[PDB]
């Protein structure tokens, strides 16, 4: 099949630059056009520019002359991006894009996976967890999981065993430059007395784990 | 640059039912050369577009036969002939007649079901995280649809702004509803110098504002 | 610096 990996998820300061490769198999290299595509969180795709792997010829869109070079690797079969002076409004999932038309005939697109670039002063730190009591039918409970950084974070409940009615929300970001979110879970009112409820919070880069008892107050 | 202008931006679709997704382009993407240089893509959250149809009415390798394509140079049309939860997201129209590549606007296609009033729950901040110097207030809105909600917090009976985020889950596959967490941060201090803290729900399926309350310190 | 629907002419 053709295919197009790009490298792994990228955190950077504000200013510094990013590389993001784009190996690709499956089709012949030289004859096509790679295209780079970005989308921000609440923002449309963006078209950032393109690169002609044959010449080695660029086109780059308005907004990122003067801050994007694109080049390519033809004995490795692999385009790569480098965006400089990165602001936080360059946060966003980064694709390349195998193109269309290769002089001959056209086609569809083929798409990398994507790759993640997040721009943050933020640190490395895992969450705090905090439990979401239920009050004095049909009960809520749950953990908030504070204060960390990079996402993500995984939370289950007894072990995986309880997955029912459980809702895991997207994290916000705090002001602070840390994330914070929460899992819940809706449980007979009848259980609380007699069933232990533990959410586990995992958060890989800070190396946390941690079983928070959640019970009535 | 190419102008594409897409239309609904939302599409609610009861099961079964057939889905329709306009695309215009402000100059016709019909090439002479006879290809028309318009694309249907499927964004799902943490994942790749997924290409639908290309070249105006290609069918992509494993796109189901309920997705189709037509259209003229300058109008086009998505077509879904029944809607699963699977292809619920958010489907955009796109031109590469010319670089830069444009985007249409996007059609957030959802399961349309009856409405459902959330289950609105309060929470304190736990004791634990008071001896760190923080206190969150979280409001939870569980099960609901339609999507539309909103949370007004209440600081002894005062409108509180600013001092709030919250979050909503992705619809559910099996009840179709969504979820909303809404936390209130506040100083130790600040949460002290209060009694009742209350959380406000609006929702097309509540008669009337549904309040949840505590006092601190029971 | 041509786009690709226009390189087979």
């Amino acid at each position: 099949q053709v295919q197009l990996v790009q490298s792994g998820a990228e955190v950077k300061k504000p200013g510094a630059p990013v590389k993001v490769s784009c190996e690709t198999s499956g089709y012949r290299f030289s004859d096509y056009f790679v295209h780079w595509v970005r989308q921000a969180p609440g923002q449309g795709p963006e078209w950032i520019g393109r690169i002609r792997p044959n010449s080695g010829g660029t086109k780059y869109a308005q907004k990122f002359q003067g801050r994007v070079t694109m080049t390519r690797d033809m004995s490795m079969n692999t385009a790569y991006m480098e965006l400089s002076g990165l602001r936080s409004d360059d946060t966003a999932v980064y694709y390349c894009v195998r193109g269309h038309c290769d002089g001959t005939t056209c086609s569809r697109a083929y798409w990398g996976q994507g790759t993640l670039v997040t721009v943050s002063s933020a640190s490395t730190k895992g969450p705090s967890v905090f439990p979401l009591a239920p009050s004095s039918g049909t009960a809520a409970l749950g953990c908030l999981v504070k204060d960390y950084f990079p996402e993500p974070v995984t939370v289950s409940w007894n072990s995986g065993a309880l997955t029912s009615g459980v809702h895991t929300f997207p994290a916000v970001l705090q002001s602070s430059g840390l994330y914070s979110l929460s899992s819940v879970v809706t449980v007979p009112s009848s259980s609380l007395g007699t069933q232990t409820y533990i959410c586990n919070v995992n958060h890989k880069p800070s190396n946390t784990k941690v079983d928070k008892r959640v019970e009535p107050k | 640059d190419v102008v594409m202008t897409q239309s609904p931006l939302s599409l609610p679709v009861t099961p079964g039912e057939p889905a329709s997704i306009s695309c215009r382009s402000s100059q016709s993407l019909l090439h002479r050369s006879g290809h028309k240089y318009l694309h249907w893509y499927l964004q799902r959250p943490g994942q790749s577009p997924q290409v639908l149809i290309y070249l105006g009415s290609n069918r992509a390798s494993g796109v189901p036969d309920r997705f189709s394509g037509s259209g003229s140079g300058t109008d086009f049309t998505l077509k879904i002939s029944r809607v699963e939860a699977e292809d619920v997201g958010l489907y955009y129209c796109m031109q590469t007649l010319q670089t830069p590549w444009t985007f249409g606007q996007g059609t957030k296609v959802e399961i349309k079901r009856t409405v459902a009033a959330p289950s609105v729950f309060i929470f304190p901040p736990s004791d634990e995280q008071l001896k760190s110097g923080t206190a969150s207030v979280v409001c939870l809105l569980n099960n609901f649809y339609p999507r539309e909600a909103k949370v007004q917090w209440k600081v002894d009976n005062a409108l509180q702004s600013g001092n709030s985020q919250e979050s909503v889950t992705e619809q559910d596959s099996k009840d179709s509803t969504y979820s909303l967490s809404s936390t209130l941060t506040l100083s130790k201090a600040d949460y002290e110098k209060h009694k009742v803290y209350a959380c406000e729900v609006t929702h097309q399926g509540l008669s009337s504002p549904v309040t949840k309350s505590f006092n601190r310190g029971e | 610096m041509v786009d690709s629907p226009q390189l087979a002419t």
